[PDB]
């Protein structure tokens, strides 16, 4: 039911997170081009959750 | 691809016949229904491929004791469509159960038209909140939209007719219409009568013909959100493409809208951005805060540059997204469109996921609760009473809001790695 | 003399060398020392060169 | 940056309107708002940069009782400025009282037109010393902006109305007025209406229309003071850096004003220098002593012996600075605008601090003590009696103001490296 559901939702959310924070600290070597990376996080909330460097 | 539009309520019947003279104006059709020679972008959206070599509009009227349907009729623009699917009380309980007593007919209408296209894609409504004859009887069929269609999406168009304050069982009806808006539709745009009507007394020396003008602005917002899909463009040509990106959870769907030119009697898009963003510009009026930000701009300029407003913008550092979400604003180029002289053709829009409506939501709702509390302006009609004896709907709605009015402030803060 | 004042410029070109480089237009040093007060005073020695290049971009 | 002028009393609003009317003329600006071909300069210190592509100037006027207001409306250069700042007795403490019961609206106005511009600089008053409707009225809403706003700075432009001797009521108004604008102005412009008039009816053959004249020479002066600010110069390009260098203490902060040319109807800045250290000059006038003094020339010139002119004017030993303080002349040059044509272009005028005023302090304070001592000028109003019954804030502000003149005193001497 919701054993199923959760548990998806769970474990794919915290993949997520940590493949999708990996992407953005991996093109902040990269440089100018820094244009994306912290565009995709507008200064200010989710600066972060997971602190990088 | 193809998607129908249902006009419903006397507001919505004027606002879509606007929309309909606005589009008959915009693209190459007459005031009859043939295609002109200045017809070729897409015209299968909204007008049915007739087979008179004419574009005939699919506009489906619908209405409640109707009055003002009839000085729509006689009109060069009730010709315009004709596809056969035009159709001849004040409270929510009322227009509900006078809807429920008709259902048949006007379903077999929608029936009729929807197998009359060859695809479908969407459901698009206009209504008016509380609106009396529309109140109601939107509601129910709205419900009876998304029972007998689950694969097809609902949109729906609605305005909060309010000269800046009221009625005493409009927060009545706004919370049980509220109540359908939420668990039976996909997309909302909702927009405030009041914020509009100041912009447009201050903008102008409109006062007294305020309502025809803003038919004009609601009219141009509809055109503009359909442009991309009308016109030959790149992303979103379906409604459910354009309609995913703004939704982070099926109970946060309620959209802001913006708009930039403030009158329209050569810049960047830097200038417009740097604008759009600032409520001198919202028409639709803790720190309440967005969840996501779409923004359509429609004007002849230089593109090159997109990239470095975006880098100007970006460090500027005026804005910023949810904790939980790596979120963006997400942003559309089109084209204005010929057929129409406009003096500063630059024109933007922004559509926004915003929790500041939860705040205008907390207002009904505090309304509807005082007038809950006196009992003594809900007017008692005896439609209303045999409706509902106990009037629980308006519990559930208002549980229903209150749970909504949490999930909003709870997606505001980092309590959505929690549950609120 | 005149192939250096047609086809690029010399004179105008020198003003503005005069203006910035020497402070010889100090309205821009007023405003770029008011706008960018707290970038300078909080340490910049660790903040990519690009950065204070863009800043100055919009600064002039 | 940008500077919000706010005008009241009837002199004050009438040197505000011929000051607008100058900057109209000075400017490339029509009588209806609009840029012209002839502009660029910065014309963002004074007028908003408006949306109708309108330099629409920052002028707030509020009146009490107005007559001559009436005057100013029905005229172009009252639809020159018009943001919606404009609003619609003769004692200082009737004047403070019906400036205390409509504080909330107009103090309204200020912030909306506070909140309306980008930046703020400061905020500088057109005012008149014991004016009758602007004395009181001033006093009461310069301590609220003083209390309202910490951060922003105050500017005084005053006048003293008297046609060479006078009401028996306006040293008491004159007292509590300066009370207020010592403790909370930032800087204040004092002139003697006596001695303009005076040099205004030898200079030329004005005798009745002397007042309108006083009003083309305020407005050079004020046109004269800010010219650096609205055209692209090197230094001081905001007030406060302009306000900082004539301030030794901030109870010394009264400046005495010159103006080289006696008529207007080619010499080198040597001429001009050794003329307006004169008193021939000086429009406004033991032995009393500058404390500092800062000039501004304007005219077609050729600016190098500027440095040959300090060097022969400090070996001609005229003038000496200060015993504690290695004080200094302090110098800007700038250009006479264009767009108003002026035989003999160089205009020199001084901004200076001396102690000169001190006695004219006296001469009030003398008068104000006989009238004190014989106690049938005081006229004897009830809003006067109902304000303060014990007139206590008249021996606050002659405390207060015998203290200044012996801090006026012991600045003159070697008494401030001690207490005085």
């Amino acid at each position: 039911l919701v054993s199923g559901f959760e548990a998806t939702i769970n474990k794919f959310d915290k993949n997520f997170s940590a493949h999708l924070l990996d992407l953005l600290a991996r093109l902040s070597i990269y440089s100018g081009m820094a244009s994306v990376i912290s565009r995709l996080d507008f200064n200010g909330f989710y600066t972060e959750r997971l602190e990088r460097l | 691809r193809e998607i129908i539009t249902l006009q419903l309520g006397q507001c919505g019947n004027q606002i879509g016949f606007e929309f309909w003279k606005q589009l008959c104006a915009e693209h190459g059709i007459s005031p009859e229904g043939i295609v002109e020679e200045f017809a070729t972008d897409r015209k299968d959206v909204f007008f049915y491929q007739a087979d008179d070599e004419h574009y005939i509009p699919r506009a489906v009227l619908l209405d409640l004791e109707p009055r003002v349907i009839h000085s729509i009729l006689n009109s060069p623009y009730a010709k315009l469509y004709n596809p056969e699917n035009i159709y001849l009380g004040n409270n929510w309980a009322s227009g509900f159960s006078q809807g429920e007593k008709i259902h048949e007919d006007i379903f077999d209408i929608i029936d009729r038209e929807a197998d009359g296209s060859d695809s479908l894609e969407g459901f698009v409504l206009c209504h008016s909140i509380a609106g009396g004859t529309g109140s109601g009887l939107g509601s129910y069929l709205l419900e009876r939209l998304n029972d007998r269609y689950p694969k097809k999406l609902v949109q729906t168009y609605s305005v909060f007719p309010n000269q800046d304050e009221d009625v005493v069982v409009q927060p009545y009806n706004s919370l049980l219409t509220l109540k359908r808006l939420t668990q039976n539709a996909d997309c909302v745009v909702v927009l405030d009568n009041t914020a509009l009507n100041r912009i447009a007394t201050d903008r102008l020396h409109i006062q007294n013909p305020s309502f025809s003008q803003i038919n004009q602005l609601v009219s141009t917002i509809m055109s503009a959100s359909t442009t991309t899909l009308r016109y030959p463009g790149y992303m979103n040509n379906d409604l459910i493409g354009l309609i995913a990106s703004l939704i982070p959870t099926p109970r946060l769907h309620f959209l802001m809208t913006g708009y930039t030119p403030l009158t329209t009697d050569k810049t960047t898009v830097l200038d417009v951005m740097r604008r759009l963003l600032q409520p001198k510009n919202v028409m639709v009026s803790t720190n309440h805060c967005y969840i996501a930000i779409l923004n359509i701009i429609q004007g002849e300029v230089d593109p090159t540059q997109v990239h470095k407003s975006l880098q100007r913008i970006r460090e500027r550092k005026l804005a910023n997204f949810i904790p939980w979400g790596p979120a963006s604003i997400q942003v559309a180029l089109s084209r204005k469109s010929p057929y129409l002289p406009s003096a500063h053709r630059v024109s933007g829009l922004m559509m926004a996921n915003h929790t500041s409506i939860s705040s205008l939501f907390e207002r009904t709702c505090r309304q509807y609760d005082k007038l809950r509390k006196r009992e003594a302006f809900l007017e008692q009609f005896r439609k209303e009473d045999m409706f509902k004896d106990n009037f629980d709907e308006m519990d559930t709605s208002r549980e229903i809001v209150q749970q909504l009015i949490d999930e909003y402030h709870a997606a505001t803060r980092p309590d959505y790695i929690s549950w609120g | 003399l005149d192939v250096l004042n047609k086809k690029y410029s010399l004179l105008d070109h020198m003003q503005a060398m005069r203006r910035y480089l020497l402070l010889g237009q100090g309205d821009f040093i007023r405003h770029l020392m008011d706008l960018l007060k707290p970038e300078l005073v909080r340490p910049a020695t660790t903040l990519y060169q690009h950065n204070l290049t863009g800043i100055l971009e919009t600064a002039v």
